[PDB]
RNA sequence: AUCUCCCCUGCCCGGGGUGCAAGCCGGUUUCGGCGCUUAGCCGAAUGUCACCGAAAUUACAGAAGGCGGGCUAUAGCCCCCAUUUU
RNA sequence: GGAGGGGGCUGGUGACUUUCCCCUCUUUAAGAGGGGAGGAAGUUCCGCCCACCCCAUUUAUGGGCAGCGUCCCCUGAGAAGGGGCG
RNA sequence: GGUGGGGUUCCCGAGCGGCCAAAGGGAGCAGACUCUAAAUCUGCCGUCAUCGACUUCGAAGGUUCGAAUCCUUCCCCCACCAC
RNA sequence: GGUGGGGUUCCCGAGCGGCCAAAGGGAGCAGACUCUAAAUCUGCCGUCAUCGACUUCGAAGGUUCGAAUCCUUCCCCCACCAC
């Protein structure tokens, strides 16, 4: 089995989630959201504030939103965010909503009412 | 929290009042207006819940016949803003000491944005320096690099001789608008977190200075209240 | 100044020493090793003015035999490096405490470098961890992302147990390789120049170690001097 | 040296077993609420800078119902003890 | 004066953001105020508050803890550390 | 955060405080066997590689006449838990 | 680093310490003129827009009965220089 464990949170990276909108009347595909930001992330920090600021995204169904950063350069990814121009045929708009630690906190302030709790019901049944 | 954009619909303006946004400012840019865009500015603004100060521009004309006419015209306006890359026109709309704020040193211009005589005597005359983002989003990389290197000398030549700063989008459609957060996130990922709560203070400051100007019988800052001589 | 890299040409290491590098080590990432190579490695040494250090490398093979085999052919050169992806056998690696210094974390793994357990065991059994740079010259953008985070994720973890790192380029031509102030640089340009520094002088120092070690009847640090009672 | 009894002294009386992911409620697989906080998360929040001071975010290192004892690893100053020394 | 061992302490004020969080408040929706990790949270060796299940309702019998400081033994540059109580 | 446990040869696994006592199995090498090979058996079995002797039982300290074992500490590896 | 100088109306440019003394030219507007237009002339010439009156001579302070002018300070604009 391949297995790491996780570091202890006095050592880890401290992390934040933003939570964020992909506005427009069009239409994406999660990879073309985890494509365009590589390309933005890319394009407003090179290889030293990617590997600095650690942007993956971790969700995205409606055009909300939400992506991991780390905690010392939220204002950075932000940064990041506004610079987006143009997809190929058209622009994208993101806009944050707002940044929190965690999905249940994030997710009840601006994204939607309820708290959801997905992750261990799908390692423990699956 | 003061935005500088242009009135295309309502819809627009209503996702703008409901994310933080509580004035902005209509942006005129041509030789022709009159009483009804105002008056729809009045209609849109008491929509939902807002308040919206009108303005107007100029560019590419005379030296200083310029300066009459502008005047002339700014007569009727709250705010006023002249764009342009000459250094000549620059000289003379710094010189003149009754514009608000200021833009297009980068592209007009292409070459540095604020001269050390110029910003001495934008210090002298007190004329703000309006920092444009849709630049930012009708480029290329290296275009990038080139007008974020100029927009950094002049934030330095704000920052020593203590010029005041207005950011804005210089919106044009539906989208081109962005966060007031993004823009205080990105005014402190190039400097400093205190002097851009400064550039946002500093656009309240000068619409309510204005407001407060044109608002009522107020000369050099006089107020003038009940029981008045007034002929 | 140690670099790490296979010799293909005699004007290549003249180009090296003719730049800032004082010494390196040929490396052996094949099973057939002999003596022709390394009176070469001395021929190409003694050419302009040099020393080189000759090691081994094994690729993917069984747990704890391989560390036996690996011992026996040990035995013959003067340094060691195991690469690979594997968990399994970077554990038995890490346990064996004889190799010098440690390769690929990041490319055969692609999760994340080292575990805590891990790094607790190396600061145990004293193996050092070698930072390779070709993976980084033959991958994309967001490739080289995510191997500079695992890289300061290692960074850290060798930062708070006192970790040995060895910084090579790990080339495989006659211009993989990179400048020392460049690679110097980069170090200071992630977390510390201090502790670029300190890698430099630990690349020193372990070939120093193990050339004092395998010079003389040195066991188990030990020297022994003129009129021995040796059998 | 180990194990079991009877020979003492003082104190205390419900005796065991599991443990908050215990246990209780709307619900009746699965979820939300109580336990739960003069910090109280749960996909695990407690952010950045400057400075008085010099005890300071520097080393070991992070809560998850709360309290008390013992063990382990050391950052800065203070106090105490020892070898070399003069 | 130099490697080392043991004991004590580890925060306060000011500025930014509710877009770091929680609570309270008024108000043309956003602001103001207060608070926010420590000697070990680690290790899980334990006990108590809190729950359920059985026997029993007993200081009659019986159960649990302690004999400390001191002393003894062992190893160190002999300060110090570990174990024990007739 | 919690309970019941395990770490011994290259891999799976036993082992009374005591003579490598270290059961072992699979593996490697060699012998034997066969036309060759499989299977079975024999010795080395980590080393010298004939008998025999020495080292390793996760690591350190301590008890003892003597530690895989008994005590303490440091670790890791399992199993299962949100409802 | 250095010398000789200049800043006056929308633009080129004069101006004794003194009555918008502010020569002016080009420009704008209006008149006159012409079938229309150019050219010439007339008034406003920055404002009230008939006479006439007020403001600005790069900015501040000071002298004076009174500053474009005289003094001091702060500035800018020119010209040319490495050999």
């Amino acid at each position: 089995i391949e297995m790491l464990k996780t570091l202890p949170p006095t050592l880890r990276e401290k992390k934040r989630y933003i939570a964020f909108k992909i506005l427009y009347d069009e239409e994406l595909k999660e990879g073309e959201v985890v494509n365009l930001i590589r390309k933005a992330v890319l394009e407003y920090y090179g290889s030293w504030g990617t590997s600095k600021a650690n942007p993956w995204l971790v969700y995205y169904d409606f055009p909300y939103g939400i992506l991991r950063c780390q905690r010392d350069n939220v204002d950075y990814v932000k940064a990041s965010l506004i610079l987006i121009r143009e997809f190929k045929e058209k622009p994208v708009n993101i806009i944050c909503l707002g940044v929190s630690g965690t999905i249940r906190k994030a997710k009840i302030k601006f994204l939607g009412i309820k708290k959801p709790k997905r992750w261990f019901v799908i390692r423990r049944e699956r | 929290r003061i935005d500088i954009n242009r009135i295309e619909k309502e819809e627009d303006i209503k996702l703008l009042k409901e994310l933080k946004w509580n004035g902005f400012v209509f942006y005129q840019y041509d030789d022709e207006f009159s009483k009804d865009r105002y008056e729809e500015v009045k209609a849109i603004a008491e929509s939902y819940k807002l308040k919206v100060y009108s303005g107007v521009k100029i560019k590419t004309e005379s030296s200083k016949q310029l300066r009459d006419k502008v005047k002339k015209f700014r007569n009727k306006c709250h705010i006023i803003l002249i764009e342009g890359g000459v250094l000549k026109i620059n000289r003379a709309a710094v010189e003149l000491h009754d514009v608000d704020i200021l833009s297009t040193p980068e592209l007009g211009r292409k070459d540095s944005g604020i001269d050390h005589v110029l910003a001495r005597l934008a210090s002298n005359h007190r004329v703000a320096i309006e920092l444009n983002f849709k630049t930012l989003l009708n480029k290329d990389g290296y275009e990038r690099a080139r007008t974020l290197l100029f927009f950094r000398n002049n934030l330095k030549l704000a920052k020593k001789f203590d010029v005041p700063v207005v950011i804005s989008t210089d919106a044009e459609n539906k989208y081109q608008i962005k966060n007031p957060y993004d823009l205080r996130a990105f005014l402190n990922t190039l400097v400093e977190p205190l002097y851009a709560k400064k550039i946002m203070e500093t656009a309240y400051k000068i619409c309510d200075f204005r407001d407060y100007l044109m608002r009522d019988n107020v000369v050099r800052y006089g107020v003038e209240i009940i029981k008045e001589e007034k002929e």
